[PDB]
């Protein structure tokens, strides 16, 4: 009690004032949005110039009084496993993705697909022990090239059981529904997803609703009302 | 035909990580019981010691 | 009859007691205040489990009539009784309007949920009941009884004339009234933010997943006004027009005041356990 | 009647 | 080729004098010698004080040379100096980097490192004219992520990284002096000698490494664990060490004898072990192990002692202060603990 | 480091003026505060304490509610406003760079001070050396005596010493007489137990000779011991 000299008084004052901007400083992170960014590194993730601005590589942007970060981790080159749990409370992990150049086959091993790496890749990242009860939205490409192939050569029927050929619409409606149909869980998450376009706007506006629609499920799901 | 040099630096290595000496087991397990029956006076996590000159005590407030 | 009232009120009583007990304990051992609702669950475990004290008292009341208990003992259990009643209502509407806030606006006003503002809220909101019940707790006493024995009521004053209606109409108005309207916009609110947001980015699921939502919202406003209108009804009833005493309408009337606690009990079984709690038990 | 609580 | 195969055969010959030499020397255990001596009592410790102040989950932490001062670090972006007497708390260092893995306490006491996941080992000083914690210089080169890091000395450090090589940095320069290769695996852990000559280390390829800080050479590698190694540590005395894997088993190697003396295995715990320490004597061991429990252990018989339960979360760093008065506890929930 | 104060100069004892002190090369926000009244050929004494922030605030009781301070963090300045005076608050003013947290001394860096001229637990105080010539080569030894033991359970004893030169302002030398301050020569040194101190230099030259102090760090208002000058 009354034991203390000046000296601990002091000693006490200092720490109360280090817990203040401790706490203090703990706010403000915890309502900035965190996105992880994952690709295979040929899917348009060097668009991040023009698409979402005006070791690990970060980047902040602002868009309507949110905030936004994502961690770029392409570059790390480490054994993925050990280092994985770091990012536990992380919200709509991003995938970009480039399927527009599954018809024009390129493998960069001659034995392999784009699709099948894309898929390994979804598997991997959606089906851990961690990471549950986190949305994933996709951006699946930019239309323009997809069609200038499809129609020239019917390459697409090498497609394993695909019966259609030479349709726009109904061969990104089945790439989508054979993405979004590799989850496990069905039960807490989703997968949104939306087609890229030149245009800034159609390709930040849709980050935003996804992300809005999952902070107001996480808050439905914490209220108990769901 | 690059495999050749890190496949002889290995053999070198291996080869030469075997040029130290050896004990039995016996002379270590000895050492470290001497050494434990000899350091164990000044253990205050083997032998509890009273308030007196313990200074993570509880105390009343 | 009136044994077997007795031996609703005690089961009531101990339902309701037990369930208290657990959720207090749970919240208080290991909730550490982490979530913006676990205060308002903890004054709501709280106010039903002192709310449900008076209990025996008003039954050996209404059975072995003659009150032993004494003057002191009448006013200050129906002063416990009266705040305590109004003391948990008010949480429910907190905690809807909370809930409001959460989920329709999710970027703004959730800076403003942290586990500080809901203890200034519960000292204001204990405050605010406190002066609520001053006329009861200034107005009440030892009324005779034409019955020739004795009971705990509340006597009549002369500030409002008869003041039997006009007490009546102020405490329906707000009690009744308020907290009831502020669910149901809120809950109407909540139900319509989530459609709305639904049809934005082709929700995929969510489409099917709103109807948990409705049903939630049905089911609190249906239980809270089944609780509560049979009393009131009957009370106002009884102002408005005068009847001969007889012995159906007061057997009736102690059911009527019986549901009006039994809704103490189930009350955290559907606020409390619906929840992310249902890990924690 | 009643009013209130307990009828008188 | 044909010289491939007559250096791989030369490679397994070489194996197999290294397994018969060290097989030839096994005459005897260590829990057969040591059964002479009575086993301990019932230890019972109790949590003397509690540590409060961290938003995240907390990965490393070192005992001050002081037996009084100890720091963190943890994701929150925060490291945070600590007083074990009064619970206060002496500095708050803000990171650059969000992520980290791993922290050091120079032995003079003026000196801290922190790094991980950012490719940069960064050396903070304590004792400055400017009365903050301003990073002395920063130090880059390597390619992965910096498990551990150690002060060998007032200007000398030695760090582990996630591009399965260790360099022997120099502070004054800032360039790297020494670099270990060898390791298949990612390197996890390293540990320092009293003397401060030689330090050993464990990767993820089940294989321990006995460096030497001088010229730089390794002389001796140990193995017998089957899965990746997290924490490990020298003996007081300075002829042997224990290592800890994620297989929830805990073994004790020495230095001047290439054979296996002494390791743990319970059928009760199946979770790995995250941290390993020893006290004064020697006469117990300490194992953290990650199924929310820490667990002390005897090193007279493989019988446990006792049980320190306080935690309900993953653990993640312990340690025994120099004078080995206390033993602190570290978990992912943002609470450390001091038992005593 | 460097530390500019102002305000020096002759005030009236009716009137108001304002002290001023900058911090540059280290964070003002983050030491505690310290004012010191050096009554010159004499004893003095200790006046006020403000930690970092304006937690706490002290005063001294020949003072007490006749000072007025206010703290300018953005501007790592703090002031010291005055209503009426007395002859005896002469006094040479110290921001000192010390904080109070473990391995750190109070009084560590005094930087330089400013001056301030006055127109016209609490160990008592008493030196009894007031000059004392002595030749180069030789050891000095000065004793400074409490009423009190100093030695608490944590067994830290809070003695301190400062030597001041003529026309500088002085720094610090030994604090605790276990602990010698940085920036200072190592040939001055200390040792004592109890009650009784002394204060033993190894060797003397001219740069070792000026004015000494002992200070007791007790009730935040402290009393100081008195000047012993040395002669060459
Ligand atoms: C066991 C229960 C039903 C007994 C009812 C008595 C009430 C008044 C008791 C039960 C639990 C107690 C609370 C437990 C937790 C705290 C946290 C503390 O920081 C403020 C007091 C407060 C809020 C206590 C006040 C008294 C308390 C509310
Ligand atoms: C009418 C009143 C005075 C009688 C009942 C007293 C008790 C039950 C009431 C009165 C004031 C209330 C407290 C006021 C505010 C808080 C702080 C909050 O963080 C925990 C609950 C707690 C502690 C409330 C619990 C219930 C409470 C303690």
């Amino acid at each position: 009690g009354c034991t203390l000299s000046a000296e601990d008084k002091a000693a006490v004052e200092r720490s109360k004032m280090i817990d203040r901007n401790l706490r203090e400083d703990g706010e403000k992170a915890a309502r900035e949005v965190k996105l992880l960014l994952l690709g295979a590194g040929e899917s348009g993730k060097s668009t991040i110039v023009k698409q979402m601005k005006i070791g690990i590589v970060e980047t902040h942007f602002t868009f309507k009084d949110l905030h936004f970060k994502m961690f770029d981790v392409g570059g790390q080159r480490s054994e993925r496993k050990k280092w994985i749990h770091c990012f536990e409370g992380v919200t709509a992990i991003i995938f970009c993705v480039a399927l527009s150049d599954y018809d024009l086959v390129l493998a960069e091993d001659e034995e392999m697909n784009r699709m099948h790496e894309s898929m390994k890749l979804f598997d991997s990242i959606c089906n851990n022990k961690w990471f549950t009860d986190t949305s994933i939205i996709l951006f699946l490409n930019k239309k323009d090239l997809f069609e200038e192939k499809i129609k020239k050569s019917p390459l697409t029927i090498c497609y394993p059981e695909y019966a259609g050929s030479n349709t726009y619409e109904e061969a990104a409606a089945y790439i989508q529904c054979q993405f979004e149909d590799l989850n496990k869980r069905k039960d807490t998450k989703e997968i949104y997803t939306h087609f890229t376009c030149a245009t800034d706007t159609k390709n930040v506006q849709f980050v935003f609703d996804a992300v809005t629609d999952v902070i107001i499920k996480n808050n439905l799901k914490d209220c108990g009302l769901f | 035909t690059a495999s050749i040099a890190q496949a002889r630096k290995l053999v070198e290595q291996l080869k030469m990580e075997a040029n130290i000496d050896r004990i039995k087991v016996s002379k270590a397990a000895a050492d470290l019981m001497a050494y434990c029956e000899a350091h164990a006076k000044e253990d205050p996590l083997l032998t509890p010691v009273p308030a007196s000159e313990n200074p993570f005590r509880e105390k009343k407030f | 009859s009136n044994a077997v009232l007795t031996f609703i009120y005690f089961v009531v009583c101990i339902i309701g007691l037990c369930g208290n007990t657990l959720v207090i304990y749970v919240i208080l051992r290991y909730a550490k205040m982490k979530t913006i609702t676990n205060i308002y669950i903890l004054n709501l475990a709280i106010a039903d489990e002192l709310f449900m004290l008076g209990l025996p008292f008003l039954a050996m009341q209404v059975a072995l009539v003659h009150w032993p208990f004494g003057k002191a003992i009448c006013r200050v259990v129906m002063t416990v009784d009266g705040i305590n009643q109004f003391t948990s209502i008010f949480c429910l509407t907190v905690m809807s309007i909370d809930r409001y806030l959460a989920v329709v606006h999710p970027i703004k006003s959730a800076k403003w949920r942290r586990p500080r503002t809901a203890k200034m809220i519960t000292m204001a909101v204990w405050g605010v009941s406190l002066l609520v019940i001053l006329p009861i707790m200034i107005y009440a006493g030892l009324r005779s009884n034409q019955w020739g024995r004795s009971s705990c009521t509340i006597n009549w004053p002369g500030e409002s004339g008869a003041w039997y209606t006009g007490f009546i109409i102020y405490t329906f108005i707000l009690g009744f009234l308020v907290p009831l309207t502020i669910i149901c916009l809120c809950y109407l609110f909540i139900i319509i933010k989530v459609k709305s947001s639904g049809i934005r980015v082709g929700s995929s699921k969510r489409k099917k997943s709103e109807k948990k939502v409705t049903r939630m919202v049905s089911i609190v406003v249906a239980v809270f006004i089944f609780c509560w209108l049979p009393f009131y009804i009957f009370n106002v009833s009884s102002v408005s027009m005068a009847i001969s005493p007889t012995p159906a309408l007061k057997g009736m009337f102690d059911f009527v005041v019986v549901l009006t606690y039994a809704n103490s009990c189930a009350n955290p079984i559907l606020y409390a356990f619906l929840s992310d709690n249902f890990k924690k038990s | 009647x009643c009013f209130x609580k307990t009828c008188x | 080729g044909s010289e491939l195969d007559q250096l791989r055969q030369e490679a397994e010959q070489l194996k197999n004098q290294i397994r018969d030499a060290r097989k030839a020397c096994a005459d005897a255990t260590l829990s057969q010698i040591t059964n002479n001596i009575d086993p301990v009592g019932r230890i019972q410790m109790r949590t003397r004080r509690t540590l409060r102040g961290h938003l995240a989950k907390i990965y490393a932490m070192h005992w001050g040379t002081d037996s009084r001062l100890l720091v963190s670090a943890s994701q929150d972006g925060k490291l945070i100096i600590w007083d074990s007497y009064t619970t206060n708390k002496v500095h708050a260092i803000p990171l650059r980097s969000s992520w980290v893995m791993t922290c050091a306490y120079a032995p003079s006491g003026n000196y801290v490192a922190c790094g991980g996941l950012d490719n940069i080992c960064s050396i903070y000083n304590l004792k400055t004219r400017e009365g903050n914690v301003r990073v002395s210089r920063e130090l880059a080169g390597h390619t992965g992520y910096l498990s551990c890091c150690r002060f060998l000395d007032d200007n000398q450090i030695v760090t582990s990284s996630g591009d399965t090589t260790c360099a022997l940095w120099d502070i004054e320069t800032g360039q790297q002096t020494t670099t270990f290769t060898g390791h298949t695996g990612d390197v996890m852990s390293l540990s320092l000698a009293p003397d401060t000559r030689l330090f050993v280390s464990g990767a993820c390829d089940a294989s321990a490494k006995l460096w030497d800080v001088r010229e730089g050479m390794c002389r001796q590698t140990f193995t017998g664990h089957e899965s990746d190694i997290n924490a490990i540590c020298f003996f007081p005395n300075g002829n042997a060490f224990a290592t800890g894997s994620d297989d929830a088993t805990c073994r004790l190697f020495d230095l001047r004898a290439d054979q296996e003396l002494m390791t743990y295995s319970h059928d009760n715990i199946i979770c790995g072990i995250t941290s390993v320490s020893f006290s004064k004597s020697g006469r117990l061991l300490l194992a953290g192990y990650d199924d929310f429990n820490c667990n002390v252990w005897d090193a007279l018989k493989a019988d446990r002692a006792g049980v320190l339960a306080g935690h309900d979360n993953r653990v993640s760093c312990l340690g025994v202060t120099d004078d080995g008065m206390a033993v602190a506890t570290g978990s992912w929930d943002s609470f450390l603990k001091i038992w005593n | 480091v460097q530390l500019v104060e102002s305000g020096g100069g002759l005030v009236q004892p009716g009137g108001s003026r304002k002290l001023s002190c900058s911090a540059s090369g280290f964070a003002f926000s983050s030491f505690g505060m310290h004012w010191v009244r050096q009554a010159p050929e004499k004893g003095l004494e200790w006046v006020a304490y403000i930690s970092s922030g304006s937690g706490t605030i002290y005063y001294a009781d020949t003072v007490k509610g006749r000072f007025t301070i206010s703290r300018d963090d953005p501007k790592n300045t703090l002031f010291l406003q005055m209503t009426s005076l007395r002859s005896e608050d002469t006094a040479m003013y110290y921001c000192v760079r010390s904080i109070y947290y473990y391995g750190s001394s109070p009084f560590d860096f005094w930087g330089q001070g400013t001056t301030l001229t006055v127109s016209s637990s609490d160990i008592v105080m008493t030196q009894a050396t007031s000059s004392v010539p002595v030749t180069p080569g030789e050891s000095v030894s000065i004793s400074c005596r409490s009423s009190k033991s100093l030695l608490h359970s944590n067994g830290n004893t809070y003695l301190y010493w400062f030597l001041q030169r003529p026309g500088q302002s002085p720094q610090l030398l030994i604090y605790r007489m276990s602990n010698l301050a940085s920036g200072v020569p190592d040939r001055f040194s200390g040792s004592g137990s109890g009650t009784a101190f002394t204060l033993t230099i190894s060797r003397l030259e001219a740069e070792d000779v000026g004015v000494y102090y002992c200070m007791q760090h007790l009730e935040y208002p402290l009393t100081f011991g008195a000047g012993t000058k040395l002669e060459l």
